[PDB]
């Protein structure tokens, strides 16, 4: 199938409360593997997955000394973003990055990601080129000329087109066993009547993994995408996720409903109806 | 500035009573990341909950699951507790096992 | 494995 590996860096002033926090997370698709966090009692690279655990010591220390270095880097990053903007000392703000290379069903690199956003708010991006960049703003464009004089996208091609995709392969391979499994929705059509005169028909998707996957209710075969009440998909704690498709439907008429799920891990999509 | 929270009160597995499963309260869609989150059984503050580390969708919006060990019951009442700078007050979302 | 590559 086609895999992913991702870097999310969350940095957070506070100000009053001390230094901003630093937390960057990896994961491999919808699997995390490590996490830092600069508000740790001792700040390190932990490992978040079994698989990532036979990593060496060399690993975790290399891991910390760039996560910690990425600490000092982004608290400059938030005092220049507060001029960039002519804010004052006093708020809190947040830089975000995240970055990372999906390959497709060959292992072959798909595409490269480097992009930030300055208070949930796009500020750059590297372009899919992964040689030219996007700015938001005239605050960016400063960002921008002092990347491009430093050449910055050029670095980031070099670990994206290797690195990246060299050690995300390495962690498929490691965990091959639960990142190159699929496991399909188990679903279920629950029927609750919501008065005389209507009933909620609600097709459940549970246990599944990756996340990705697709519900829907259909009467008389034509999508019911405007009546549908569609739950964002949910982690169930034990790395499957659960998500649910919920219509309303007129009492006696349950019959022209059908659930449609699509899912990796299913060979076929599944067609399912209420069961009374 | 700013996104306020979506909150999912839900168990692990599927409900039996008398057995041993896992209260989530998944909260997504916030920004910013500062989020106070209480799981509570029969109103009260459950004391040993877990959390998953912060992490962010495509839309920049972050996302944490809070989790604790729970058996649930016929009459035992389990609610999450939901405060963000986007909420006047906290946001209560009670477990139904069909949600 | 993390990139090695910024102030803004």
């Amino acid at each position: 199938g086609s895999h992913s590996m991702r870097y999310f860096y969350t940095a957070m002033s506070r100000p009053g409360r001390g230094e901003p926090r630093f937390i960057a997370v990896g994961y491999v698709d919808d699997t995390q593997f490590v996490r830092f966090d600069s508000d740790a009692a001792s700040p390190r690279t932990e490992p978040r997955a079994p698989w990532i655990e036979q990593e060496g010591p060399e690993y975790w220390d290399r891991n910390t000394q760039i996560f910690k270095t990425n600490t000092q880097t982004y608290r400059e990053s938030l005092r220049n973003l507060r001029g960039y903007y002519n804010q004052s000392e006093a708020g809190s703000h947040i830089i975000q990055r995240m970055y990372g290379c999906d390959l497709g069903p060959d292992g072959r690199l798909l595409r490269g990601h480097d992009q930030f956003a300055y208070d949930g708010k796009d500020y750059i991006a590297l372009n899919e080129d992964l040689s030219s960049w996007t700015a938001a703003d005239t605050a960016a464009q400063i960002t921008q000329r002092k990347w491009e004089a430093a050449r910055v996208a050029e670095q980031l091609r070099a670990y994206l087109e290797g690195l990246c995709v060299e050690w995300l392969r390495r962690y498929l391979e490691n965990g091959k066993e639960t990142l190159q499994r699929a496991d399909p929705p188990k679903t279920h059509v629950t029927h609750h009547p919501v008065s005389d005169h209507e009933a909620t028909l609600r097709c459940w998707a549970l246990g599944f993994y990756p996340a990705e996957i697709t519900l829907t209710w259909q009467r008389d075969g034509e999508d019911q995408t405007q009546d549908t009440e569609l739950v964002e998909t949910r982690p169930a704690g034990d790395r499957t996720f659960q998500k649910w498709a919920a219509v309303v439907v007129p009492s006696g008429e349950e019959q022209r409903y059908t659930c449609h799920v699509q899912h990796e891990g299913l060979p076929k999509p599944l067609t399912l109806r209420w069961e009374p | 500035i700013q996104r306020t929270p979506k909150i999912q009160v839900y168990s692990r597995h599927p409900a039996e009573n008398g057995k041993s499963n896992f209260l989530n309260c998944y909260v997504s869609g916030f920004h910013p990341s500062d989020i106070e989150v209480d799981l509570l059984k029969n109103g009260e503050r459950i004391e040993k909950v877990e959390h998953s580390d912060l992490s962010f969708s495509k839309d920049w919006s972050f996302y944490l699951l809070y989790y604790t060990e729970f058996t649930p019951t016929e009459k035992d009442e389990y609610a999450c507790r939901v405060n963000h700078v986007t909420l006047s007050q906290p946001k209560i979302v009670k477990w139904d096992r069909d949600m | 494995n993390p990139d090695i590559v910024y102030q803004y």
